[PDB]
RNA sequence: UAGUAUCUGUUCUUAUCAGUUUAAUAUCUGAU
RNA sequence: GAUGAUGUCAUACU
């Protein structure tokens, strides 16, 4: 049949779309163009089971949604007889947990709305306005909100005006107000031009006889206010008197919705009305403070967070009226056993301290730092952490300081679990106190040492982490003897078998060396570093990073007490770690190798590296190459280039390729520092660019590229022009890695010498008789043009007119 | 060999780094 | 290849110079001081100069040649 | 092999295997400018994935200093297809 | 593992035009 | 003084 043929062709096309490579583009283009010929019938009849297939993958869903979009755009009024069925098929997608599923549902529905028009959408969706099932009404409300987003809010405004005032049933009014709420939630700040109209349309519902209509009206007001933040308060004038009166009558979840609406309305107001209104609602709020139902308590907590964050509500009012019942009724051990209440109360209390002052809030809870309930201790400690991280410790006096010290000491001592919150809290409080924790530092380090001697290694790891976090303040407090004792105990704990704790211990040792110094360190460096030498072959990345950083700092500021042979051994062990996958270990390795190279002479380590360069001919040769570059960047390059170039005179070729690769990476790595060494390496590059071996030409072109990009804008134009004369003749080379390196060199030279010189090299062969020459030169011209389109205007040659066309750019020939 | 003069080379490098700074 | 103004081994002189002239005209309309110079040379407003260059963008080198 | 669509507000990512590498020229020297990718390459289940392998992303992708000098950061979405 | 390079071997009537192609040869296709 | 092209060679480097 022709319908069966249509079905088979559509099936083949969809198959080419889902599984094809291109093919997808062509098939997509043809199914939109042939949409009206196929008809909405077979198309949607086959698409809907595929769209709701349980085994479809996400990107396949995106592809099919794009197909739907294209076929919908050309098929406008032909989709109308099937809109209702499309709706019944699609609306479970609008409540799916996947966010992208809901976005694709809204996009499909909006495309459907714009293809079929507002009329058929209202005519289609009206019989379900008063349906008994709540979820069908919820789906229709979301669908109407997306339809409003598609066609514009004013287009759907009269329908809402009619539905929200329907005399026949409260269900229609409920659905219309829910439509308004979903419009707010979906469109955000875009609802602002019609916010007044929506509020005027729904405001009557607040005094309705049905409770659910009042609740959905308050929730819609809250959604409109949240979407309008921080604008549009004037548009709410007409809603102010109902809600404010409603909370003096309603109780329960209705009162909760009304207060939530009020709490979202207050931050939109100016100072005077915010003050007046929050004074008007604080009595009802404080009354609801002791409610047993948890959703009400969460909503009122959110509302107090909102209203205390509004300009106009003075700090003294919050001090005298809000703070005592809040702290008396909310800070109890029952609420700490649920995560949401925990987090919400913490953020609310931090915002309160943000407005009324840090000390005012901190002094009311420090003693609870010594409660036996460990979860309560964790909650109060987290609260103090966030408050003190925002504002500091400048507001805290001596008495509250001692209270804080005693509380954190007790909380840290009576610890049975490896809480990272206790570690971060201790660290940030001590580091925020600064030089003020000086009198309390003996007992504190005693407790750290206590936890450093705990039987379980995770507690030890936490103690070492605390040491690292607090070493700087302990230094500025001048207590170097306890720090030295801590270094001695950690050095005695360096044979620890568990890698993460050992890494934390090494980090603590790095902190202790950074604060005490290398001369007064206990144990001596001459005993410390050989103990660190076998730890470098450990496989865990944390131990590796920490130990490498420690060795690097030792080599940076205390290499006096260590012989050169031990440092060469460290360098030999360190060379292999330059090819690690983790960038932190590579960075630490670079830093540490640089510190060692700076500390010791260049000659011996450079000799070892050149020996390695010649005797490897394998993958770690590039490792050796990186090490040479590190030496050149950290130490001075005039200590490397003489010996490197004298080793180049050996005629074994493979060593020369190694020298060239080393120079390439060296110049790329040192960048701007190479500007004083172009002349020094110019003869070797002259030799290599004219050598018979083509690998030499490719690597030398790489050196030229890295050089030209590194010295860009520092006046090396003549040396690069000279090297350009040796780089250029290789543009006809056939080997891909070679011509690729040549083009890279040409691009670097375009940057460094300028597009005008490169264009001057280009113009003869752009219209050369040979097609191969034209291919090469037009490739180069394309690269120059893409990189330097606007500059070439000044560099094009004078092309004279002929008998047919004008080729002179006369404007540039103007002379005032 | 080089191992006997390694300490002398390190001392010369330290002297050069002190004189350069 | 998809960038307008680039070329290849079969690029004709007319197309190349048409690309050059269009690039140059757009550059004049971008670089304020070039257009300033051109508006000082003739006695025309900057808007008139912009209009003239835009009318020149259609066929800056005249009609093309055959083959 | 490059997507080369018009990049948007999405930030390109790199996996733990290629952390710190330049997506254009494969160099590990001197990252410079943050990588932006097209919206299609970051849509849906693709968000936060490595711009080279499509695996989990753990760090922000960067163009090296040499690529930004040569304006190779202005050529479009560098997600490898 | 399968890619490149270097030696060895071969490398096509000292008989004439046209066509494809080539920068030009070369190659290929027809006639004498 | 114009050294190219090919494979059954054979030999080296990735
Ligand atoms: C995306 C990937 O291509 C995926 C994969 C599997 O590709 C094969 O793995 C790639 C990772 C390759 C690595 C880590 C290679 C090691 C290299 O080591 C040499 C010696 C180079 N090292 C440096 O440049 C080292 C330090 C530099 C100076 O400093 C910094 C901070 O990098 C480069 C490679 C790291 C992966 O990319
Ligand atoms: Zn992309
Ligand atoms: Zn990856
Ligand atoms: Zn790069």
């Amino acid at each position: 049949s022709p319908e069966e043929q249509k079905e088979r062709k559509i099936m083949k096309l969809l198959l080419k779309i889902k599984n094809g490579t291109p093919m997808r583009k062509a098939a997509l283009r043809q199914i939109t163009d042939k949409a009206r010929e196929f008809g909405a019938g077979p198309l949607f009849n086959q698409i809907l089971p595929l769209l709701m297939s349980p085994t479809l993958e996400d990107q396949e869903r995106h592809l099919l949604v794009k197909v739907i979009d294209r076929i919908l755009y050309k098929l406008d009024d032909l989709v109308r007889p099937y809109v209702h069925k499309i709706l019944v098929v699609i609306e479970p997608l609008l409540i799916d947990e996947d966010y992208y599923a809901r976005v694709e549902g809204r996009e499909i529905i909006s495309n459907l709305a714009k293809a079929a028009g507002l009329a058929t959408m209202i005519s289609t969706m009206r019989p379900d306005i008063d349906n008994m099932d709540e979820y069908v009404r919820n789906t229709t409300a979301r669908a109407f909100a997306v339809v409003a987003s598609a066609l514009g809010i004013p287009s759907l405004l009269p329908f809402l005006k009619a539905v929200c005032k329907s005399k026949k049933s409260w269900q229609a009014r409920h659905t219309g107000i829910k439509i308004v709420q979903q419009i707010a939630i979906l469109m955000g700040c875009a609802i602002l031009p019609h916010l007044r109209s929506l509020v005027e349309i729904i405001e009557h519902g607040l005094v309705d006889e049905q409770q659910k209509v009042r609740t959905i009206s308050a929730l819609a007001i809250a959604a409109l206010a949240e979407a309008a933040t921080p604008y549009g308060i004037e548009s709410f004038d007409s809603v102010l008197k109902p809600l404010w009166k409603g909370i003096r009558q309603h109780r329960g979840k209705g009162l909760a919705a009304f207060l939530k609406a009020i709490g979202y309305l207050i931050p939109l107001m100016d100072a005077e009305y915010a003050n007046y209104y929050t004074r008007e609602v604080m009595l009802i709020l404080i009354r609801e403070f002791q409610s047993p139902d948890e959703e009400m308590k969460k909503i009122v907590l959110k509302v107090v967070k909102q209203c205390c964050g509004t300009d106009g509500v003075e700090a003294n009012y919050i001090k005298t009226e809000i703070l005592p019942p809040f702290f008396k009724h909310f800070w109890q051990h029952r609420m700490a056993l649920d995560r949401r209440n925990y987090r919400q109360l913490v953020d609310t209390t931090v915002e309160l301290a943000n407005k009324v002052g840090a000390a005012e809030i901190i002094s009311r809870i420090v003693d609870d730092l010594k409660d036996e309930a460990e979860q309560y201790r964790k909650m109060v400690m987290e609260t103090i952490e966030k408050i003190m991280g925002n504002l500091g410790a400048a507001d805290i006096d001596h008495k509250l300081e001692e209270q804080l010290i005693d509380g954190i000491l007790y909380a840290f001592q009576e610890q049975t679990t490896e809480d990272s919150v206790m570690l971060n809290g201790f660290g940030t409080v001590v580091n925020a106190l600064g030089k003020r924790v000086k009198p309390y530092l003996p007992q504190i380090c005693g407790t750290v040492l206590w936890r450093l001697n705990n039987k379980s290694a995770k507690v030890r790891q936490q103690a070492a982490d605390l040491i690292s976090r607090t070493a700087v303040v302990m230094k500025t407090c001048q207590e170097e003897k306890l720090m030295g004792h801590l270094g001695v105990v950690l050095y005695e704990y360096l044979g620890e078998e568990y890698p993460e704790v050992l890494g934390s211990i090494l980090g603590a040792l790095k902190a202790i060396v950074n604060v005490i110094g290398m001369h007064k360190m206990t144990p001596p460096i001459k005993d410390l570093l050989p103990r660190l030498t076998p730890i470098l072959k450990n496989r865990h990345e944390k131990v590796q990073e920490n130990c490498i950083d420690l060795v690097g700092r030792i080599a940076d500021r205390g290499a006096e007490y260590v012989s050169a042979r031990e440092w060469m051994r460290i360098c030999f062990e360190l060379l292999e770690l330059l090819k690690a996958h983790k960038k932190a270990i590579r960075r630490a390795t670079v830093n540490t190798f640089g510190y060692i190279a700076k500390a010791i002479g260049p000659h011996d380590v450079l000799a070892t590296l050149l020996n390695n360069l010649k005797v490897q001919e394998r993958q770690n040769r590039v490792c050796t190459t990186v090490a040479i570059a590190i030496v050149a960047e950290t130490c001075s390059p005039f200590t490397v280039l003489p010996a490197l170039m004298n080793e180049y005179r050996v005629p074994e070729l493979n060593v020369q390729n190694g020298v060239l690769k080393s120079l390439s990476f060296l110049f790329e790595y040192i960048g701007e520092m190479g500007k004083d060494y172009i002349y020094a390496v110019t003869p070797l590059l002259e030799d290599a660019l004219m050598d018979r071996d083509l690998v030499h030409r490719q690597t030398a072109s790489a050196v030229v590229q890295h050089m030209s990009l590194g010295v860009y804008g520092f006046g090396c134009e003549d040396s690069l022009n000279h090297l350009l004369n040796y780089v250029w003749p290789n543009v006809f080379e056939t080997s891909p890695h070679v011509i690729q390196a040549v083009m890279g060199a040409l691009e670097g030279l375009r940057v460094a010498i300028g597009p005008c010189r490169m264009l001057q090299y280009c113009l003869q062969g752009l219209f050369h008789p040979a097609r191969k020459v034209r291919d090469v030169y037009w490739k180069i011209y394309n690269s120059i043009y893409i990189g330097s389109q606007d500059a070439l205007i000044a560099h094009y040659p004078r092309i004279y007119n002929d008998d047919k066309n004008t080729y002179i750019r006369y404007e540039l020939d103007y002379i005032l | 060999a080089a191992a006997a003069a390694r300490a002398a080379r390190a001392a010369a490098w330290r002297a050069e780094q002190a004189a350069a700074a | 290849s998809k960038y307008i103004g680039t070329g290849h081994a079969d690029t004709t002189k007319w197309e190349w110079l048409v690309n050059q002239h269009r690039d140059s005209y757009c550059s004049y309309m971008g670089h304020f001081d070039l257009l300033n110079y051109f508006a000082i040379a003739e006695n025309e407003s900057k808007a008139r100069v912009r209009f003239n260059l835009m009318e020149k963008m259609l066929q800056p080198c005249g009609p093309p040649a055959d083959k | 092999i490059f997507c080369r669509k018009q990049a948007g507000v999405a930030i390109g990512r790199l996996c733990e295997k290629c952390d710190g590498k330049c997506v254009i020229c494969d160099s590990y020297v001197r990252p410079c400018t943050l990588v932006r990718i097209c919206d299609e390459c970051n849509y849906g289940s693709y968000q936060g994935r490595c711009v080279i392998c499509g695996g989990p992303g753990v760090s922000d992708a960067y163009y090296c200093k040499e690529c930004t000098i040569q304006e190779k950061d202005r050529d479009g979405c560098p997600k490898i297809v």
